RNA sequence: UGAAAUGAGCGGAGUAUUUGAGCUGCGCACGGCGCGCCGCACGCACUGGUUUCUUCUCCGUGAUGCUCCAUGUUGGCGAUGGAAAUGGGGUGCCCCCACCCGUCUUGAAACACGGACCAAGGAGUCAAACAGACGCGCAAGGGAGGAGAUAUGGUUGCCAGUACUUCUCUCGUACUGAAAGGGAGAUGCAAAAUGCAUCUGUGGUGUGCACACGUCAAAUCCGUUUGAUUUGCCCAACACC
RNA sequence: UGCAAGGCCGGAAAGAAAAGAAUUAGAGGCACCAAGUGGGCCUUCUUCGGUAAGCGGAGCAGGCGAUGCGGAAUGAACCGC
RNA sequence: UAAGCCCAAUUAGUGAUUGCCCAUUAUUCCUUUGGUAAGGGCGGAAACAAAUGGAGAAAGUGUAGCCCUUCCGAUGUAGAUGUGGCCUGGAGGUUAGGACGAAGCUUAUGGCGUGAGCCUAAGAUGGACCGGCCUCUAGUGCAGAUCUUGGUUGGCGUA
């Protein structure tokens, strides 16, 4: 199945918003923490520092949540989940959950091929 | 770079949804939101905005007050014309101090069991807001009524009780306590009962 | 087939489309005849003053020009370190941002308002070309509290609901000649938001007669604004 | 600076432009220059005497 | 450890943030308590008669409306 | 006594048919023509409803609830099967006979049902050809009764 | 600095009127890499295959009074290792 | 519920809405009603006038049972009359008899207009209540 | 890339009209000089006259599209491959930027204090009294509590729950006085140191939603709708009595 | 029949002319319940003590504190914003 | 023969009144977010099978926002508030997954979100439990307290 065509995806920013000084401490995770320090160079918005997330970085609502394939990801856990996406097969692609086993995945991949339902993580051999 | 000092002071606290969890209130708001925006009537707009209001701001009304204000309208009303429908966005409560009331059509969110009995026993009928929208889709010939709020004990305690001219009730659990100094001329001073404003 | 309620709408909308084309032609004809009369008034007024100056000069006399009635005021300073009195005048003049421009009447009450906030503004006496260029290129109306660009005379006719103001030439005439609807026309407009003067200023901190920018330039404001509009 | 918007706002702009074209005509400009100076000089002399 | 004694610096800025609200109109809070008593007692007798006349006028209006 | 307007307010946020997975609200509703969690498409909740369903072969079945037997859940929904080769506008007309606000989605679904039937036959035929060249160690068969 | 726009000084262009002649012309920076990678006509012209590479742009406007130009490169910005290196200003697109 | 409190919003704030200057210290004003006549006088004087001092007599061993005396008014007497009995009541005829002490009342007060005439048995009565109920066709009967 | 092209620009007609410059008619304004002659640069009215030159002007397509997406040309690359692209990830390097975090503080990059690393742990909680906002039930009444009853006098457990009851108790419906003690309707007639009569009724006044008869201004697709406003009643409130 | 006051009944209302003859990014009022503050500091002008001070103390107003950005090489407060 | 000081210009007695370079400013364009926001549509117009134009259209505070058009604002310490905002251990419901591999663990492992985070992939890891949604609940989120406990650690093959 081909996805519905949209406008170009812009992605205002690609780099992650990482925590300040997280590279100098193995303790600190890379995830974003708002600096509330009084003399924080990042909080005061100096020129050479790293940026802060805010509203202006939000992505265009037309192309938001759309994956590079052109679909939106909907997590499916068995064969019966594939039947919600029969009418919206050009908008949504199924994402088989990680914990779904190889025995159950065989029936999901077989069914989605006949229904013409895209799977984001099916076997690469099928669909050519 | 625009000089907009005090532009947040211009803005006001306007709520467009109800905090109420009642599903039937949400059906009345759904119905009267449609009527307010699709009809030219100013009745449907006032009713819709009062449905959003909180329980404290939708004060209850008594059956006696409805009877009194409808009689003031009953006089100076032509005999050919029918009496209006009393409409309250709130609760209608019974009054034991009025035994005899006229036959009135009253629409409300809630009627007490005795108020509903008293209205019906006098030849009237207790209406409902979707019943009103079907017989008065624009609110023609109605009486929009409000309950009283100034007699509430919270209102009578609001304000400092120790400033001149203030007759606020003190927040006290003991009535004998807090009665001496600042309350009697003999005991130091007395809070002045009058101030010019 | 079509539903009954859908058929009534089709007939009702067909008459609205016909009446919309009719009103478009009526206002186009009205705006043509009004603009023809306005342009003839401007030209004859120029010729009358030319002859008066010639008649006065040929007998040793002088001709006194009428004092200007309209001034065009632009804000040439930012929004930092403004005193409370100067701050309020610029708010009452609707000059709350740099390079914001308004038309004002040069009467005694307003002339004493402009003198107090001189270091922040640069005013002068506009010409017909200046008034036309601001209304046509930079003209916006306050419609339902929104800033809407003037794109046809139907918006002008609806915004003002006055027989004397139905077209963009009516707005130009009211501003240029200081008509009876000068305050109606100018208040119903958003303040003009201009670009910085191409080629630059001289010195925003000194008066024009001092070698700067912030005073009254008389009719020299028109070439200052031409680089901005 | 746009043709549609100028004509939409000013239906009479097609005639102000035609008047400006004739005023910038070299033959018209030179003829008017000769006539304007002669008729003002004549009226100046007549008033003087 | 001496400190600042007194200043009136940001005080006008604070007093004008929520404005200096204008006075109450003359038609509101025009109480006559504390005024000259002989004129206040005489005005009470007139106001009592005006209330009697106000009730009588509305009774006549009610009867007139029912008449027509 | 209890309307769809009231019932929708009760079930809009929690229902066994509502699937909010990763931010998307879908529906397992067997009587949903679309999969969207909206009042119009909640066919289990509306007084009258119609849904296009597949049948054996290329046939298309329209399951219709007309509100006559809503208190009898075994008689609430009736199935009428259209033979293979049926026009999708005829199926959309069968849905529009009870739900005129579902005629556009029922035409699109009756076409998908026919498209899926053809693709399933082609996918199955390509699977049979591939399996013919494979030797399998086991083959299960459910005993007859 | 704003790396999205580059400054190019061309030989014998020493006036602002000189640099206006080149507005819209194609500008190219030729360098080389380490490995032979894909080029235009990798298959049609195998003789073109080389470590040589080019980055293309266009002249947008002059810069100053002395014949400088502003150049915008296609998509990306020119590398800072190109500073002080040769730039090719072509005679097309032609206005003559 | 703990998940609804400000502590869950203030995770990461490091001060929890108490400031870097003033801080959340232990007992910065005293404990309880300390300093009501000094340091807290303005709060006590303007919000609780009358708090300090002595007033009146002392009633050792107050027993509240002897001084039990609930009141009901004339316009509220229909609360103690059954609906069918109130409908049948009329001036000059058979009237329902109301026992106040069995209903929890001792004194009849007599504010407003009486809605249904009745015979009221009360321990006490006002002069207005006694006068008004007689003019309306009822009566008060003293009881103990 | 024409998936509604509103164009002086697209399409149909036509070879003209008009708007400026010349030149001019009468009257009026205007300017010398004086109580009407001269001038008039060519202003205003006749939207005056002439056409010497200068311009193009006149019609036209609603959505029976509620919303989003989907339609060029020429090369290069890509013909199913350890491939061609595009994005992401990694490492180095150029040119520019760029003081150390937390913390008191008027002011910290500070020659101010705590800071070798990591893992696990670590700080607005529970109870009671009161208040205000919001949700819910009932309402001049609301509600227990303790305890009993029996489904259960049964069941390992579920069931320490749920279901049921209270002439009680409590908080209100009345407040004042230190206390003894008293204890609040309106109208009418009248002036009795507890006055009489009636009771379908805002104590009065000013301002005040909706509603009801109208009346104006504007827009109408001619059905109306949106603002104002006279009068009546004014609800909630506020202010004087 | 005059004055004072509370009303009632009417009238008139460029709804405020003309003389430079206002302007407004002008929804006014009214509550309720709460937090941080309650060490400040610096400037243009006025200003007191001191020989003066990067000194102590005030007035009107801006600013820093709480805020970066572009400029004065550098600089909490200067200049632009 | 300033690249210094005072004055004065803008390609120079030529024929008119913008030399040039730098902002988180101004104008304008695209996108996000929030309004004291302003409006339209929402009674499915009609027609239309596959093999060979599509899909959606919720009467709506807040979501992947019901959809479309329009206008304005957006920085901020202490502080307040909101969030169909993220995360953790348990409970009442509902719906799923797992020996064809559960939790946990690892990552040049990609995708999505402004973010807290979620999800997928691989394990040449593991070997038995556990995910989503609504509601309830609490010993519920760490970078630092000369913080507590355990381990490690440069100094250091040094004194
Ligand atoms: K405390
Ligand atoms: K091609
Ligand atoms: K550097
Ligand atoms: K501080
Ligand atoms: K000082
Ligand atoms: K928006
Ligand atoms: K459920
Ligand atoms: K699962
Ligand atoms: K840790
Ligand atoms: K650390
Ligand atoms: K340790
Ligand atoms: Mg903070
Ligand atoms: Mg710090
Ligand atoms: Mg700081
Ligand atoms: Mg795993
Ligand atoms: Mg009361
Ligand atoms: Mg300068
Ligand atoms: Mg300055
Ligand atoms: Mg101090
Ligand atoms: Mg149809
Ligand atoms: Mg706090
Ligand atoms: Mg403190
Ligand atoms: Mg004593
Ligand atoms: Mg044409
Ligand atoms: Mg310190
Ligand atoms: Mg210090
Ligand atoms: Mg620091
Ligand atoms: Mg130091
Ligand atoms: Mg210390
Ligand atoms: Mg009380
Ligand atoms: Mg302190
Ligand atoms: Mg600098
Ligand atoms: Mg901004
Ligand atoms: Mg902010
Ligand atoms: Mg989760
Ligand atoms: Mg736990
Ligand atoms: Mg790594
Ligand atoms: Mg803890
Ligand atoms: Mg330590
Ligand atoms: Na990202
Ligand atoms: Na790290
Ligand atoms: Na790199
Ligand atoms: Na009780
Ligand atoms: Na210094
Ligand atoms: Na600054
Ligand atoms: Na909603
Ligand atoms: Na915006
Ligand atoms: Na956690
Ligand atoms: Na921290
Ligand atoms: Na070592």
């Amino acid at each position: 199945v081909k996805p519905t065509v949209s406008k170009a995806i812009v992605k205002k920013r690609t780099k992650r918003f990482t925590r300040h000084r997280y590279e100098l401490f193995p303790q600190l995770s890379s995830s974003w923490r708002k600096p509330r320090g009084e003399d924080s160079p990042v909080r005061r918005r100096y020129k050479g520092q790293k940026a802060m997330p805010n509203k202006g970085y939000g992505s265009d609502r037309a192309t938001k949540y759309i994956t590079p394939s052109g679909f939106r990801n909907f997590p499916i856990n068995n064969v019966e989940d594939l039947y919600m996406l029969v009418m919206q097969n050009r908008k949504y692609a199924g994402v088989i959950s990680h914990t779904v086993g190889a025995r159950k995945r065989k029936a999901i991949v077989r069914k989605a091929m006949e229904l013409d339902v895209r799977l984001a993580n099916g076997n690469a051999k099928l669909r050519k | 770079g625009v000089d907009l000092t005090g532009i947040s002071k211009k803005s006001r606290v306007i709520r467009h949804h109800t905090y109420s969890t009642n599903p039937y209130i949400k059906l009345l708001i759904k119905l009267y939101k449609f009527l307010a925006k699709r009809t030219s009537s100013g009745f449907n707009k006032v009713v819709y905005q009062r449905l959003i209001k909180s329980r404290s701001n939708r004060a209850p009304i008594s059956l006696s007050r409805i009877a009194v204000v409808m009689k003031r309208k009953a006089v100076f009303t032509a005999k050919s014309k029918a009496a209006p429908i009393a409409v309250v966005v709130g609760d209608v409560l019974d009054d034991v101090r009025m035994a005899r009331i006229p036959a009135m059509r009253v629409c409300a969110l809630r009627f007490s069991k005795s108020a509903r009995q008293s209205i019906v026993a006098a030849g009237g009928e207790c209406l409902t807001f979707d019943q009103l929208a079907m017989i008065a889709p624009t609110g023609k010939n109605t009486y929009l009524l409000r309950g009283r709020k100034s007699g509430r004990e919270s209102v009578r305690h609001f304000g400092a009780s120790g400033v001149p001219g203030s007759h606020s009730k003190p927040y006290a659990t003991n009535r004998g306590k807090e009665t001496k100094r600042g309350r009697r001329t003999g005991r130091s001073y007395k809070r002045k009962a009058f101030r010019h404003v | 087939k079509r539903a009954a309620f859908k058929q009534q709408q089709t007939e009702s909308f067909k008459k609205a489309v016909v009446a919309r084309k009719a009103a478009k032609a009526a206002l186009k004809k009205t705006a043509y005849l009004r603009a023809r009369k306005y342009s003839r008034e401007y030209r004859g007024a120029e010729k009358k003053l030319v002859t008066l100056r010639r008649q006065a000069a040929s007998h040793g006399n002088y001709y006194l020009e009428a004092k200007p009635k309209v001034a065009v005021v632009t804000r040439i300073r930012g929004i930092a370190k403004v005193n409370p009195k100067q701050r309020k005048i610029l708010q009452l003049l609707r000059l709350r941002q740099i390079f914001n421009t308004v038309f004002v009447k040069m009467n005694k009450p307003m002339e004493n308002m402009l003198r107090a906030v001189e270091p922040y503004i640069a005013y002068g006496y506009p010409s017909l070309a200046t008034v036309r260029a601001m209304v046509y290129k930079r003209g916006y109306l306050k419609i339902n509290g929104q800033r809407v660009k003037i794109t046809d005379n139907q918006m002008i006719k609806d915004k003002y609901n006055n027989v004397d103001i139905v077209c963009a030439e009516d707005m130009v005439n009211q501003i240029y000649t200081c008509g009876k609807h000068f305050r109606t026309v100018t208040h119903g407009m958003w303040p003009f938001k201009l670009a910085p003067p191409a080629g630059g200023m001289r010195q925003k901190r000194r008066h024009f007669v001092e070698g700067g920018d912030y005073g009254n330039r008389d009719t020299l404001i028109n070439r200052f604004l031409a680089r901005m509009i | 600076k746009n043709r549609r918007l100028r004509l939409r706002l000013n239906p009479y702009v097609k005639r102000e432009t035609a008047a400006a074209k004739g005023m910038r005509n070299v033959a018209n400009r030179d003829a008017r220059r000769k006539a304007k100076l002669a008729r003002v000089t004549k009226a100046k002399k007549a008033a003087t005497k | 450890a001496k400190s600042k004694n007194h200043t009136n610096h940001n005080q006008s800025s604070k007093n004008h943030r929520n404005g200096i609200k204008g006075p109450v109109p003359l038609h509101l809070h025009n109480s006559k308590r504390g005024s000259w008593l002989p004129a206040l007692v005489n005005a009470r007798r007139v106001r009592k008669h005006n209330q009697k006349a106000a009730l009588k006028k509305r009774r006549e209006r009610i009867a007139a409306f029912a008449a027509k | 006594s209890h309307s769809v307007d009231l019932q929708w307010v009760l079930v809009r946020q929690n229902s066994r048919f509502l699937q909010k997975r990763g931010g998307i609200r879908m529906s397992n509703d067997p009587f949903n023509n679309n999969g969207n969690w909206t009042k119009r498409h909640c066919g289990f909740l509306n007084e009258k409803a119609a849904v296009v369903k597949p049948a054996k072969g290329g046939a298309i079945c329209v399951t219709v609830k007309d509100g006559s037997s809503n208190n009898k859940p075994r008689q609430t929904y009736k199935k009428t099967v259209h033979a293979a080769g049926v026009r999708a506008s005829d199926v959309s007309r069968a849905v529009a006979a009870v739900r005129p606000d579902l005629a556009d989605v029922s035409f699109r679904r009756a076409r998908r049902m026919a498209c899926i039937a053809s693709r399933t036959a082609k996918v199955a035929a390509a699977r049979k050809a591939r399996s013919e060249k494979i030797k399998f160690s086991r083959k299960s068969a459910r005993a007859k009764r | 600095q704003t790396k999205q726009t580059a400054l190019v000084r061309v030989e014998n262009v020493n006036t602002r009127e000189d640099a206006t002649w080149y507005v819209g012309k194609r500008v190219c920076y030729v360098y080389h890499g380490k490995k032979v990678k894909r080029c235009v006509r990798w298959s049609k012209a195998p003789a073109r295959r080389s470590t040589t590479r080019a980055l293309w742009g266009r002249v947008t406007r002059p810069h100053g009074n002395a014949g400088m130009m502003r150049v915008k490169f296609n998509g990306a910005s020119v590398p800072a290792s190109a500073i002080g290196r040769r730039i090719r200003v072509y005679l097309y697109p032609s206005q003559i | 519920p703990t998940r609804f409190k400000k502590c869950r919003h203030q995770r990461g704030s490091t001060f929890c809405g108490y400031g870097r200057v003033g801080k959340h210290r232990k007992h910065e004003s005293g404990r309880g009603n300390a300093g009501g006549m000094h340091h807290h006088r303005i709060n006590f004087d303007k919000y609780h006038p009358g708090y300090f001092g002595k007033l009146g007599m002392d009633h050792y061993h107050r027993k509240k049972n002897p001084m039990w005396k609930p009141t009901i008014n004339l316009n509220n007497l229909s609360r103690l009359i059954a609906a069918e009995e109130a409908a049948k009541a009329a001036k000059g005829g058979t009237l329902p008899v109301v026992d106040l002490q069995s209903s929890g009342y001792a004194k009849l007060l007599g504010n407003g207009h009486i809605q249904v005439p009745c015979i009221v048995k009360a321990r006490y009565v006002s002069k207005l209540a006694d006068k008004k109920i007689r003019k309306a066709g009822g009566a008060v009967v003293l009881q103990a």
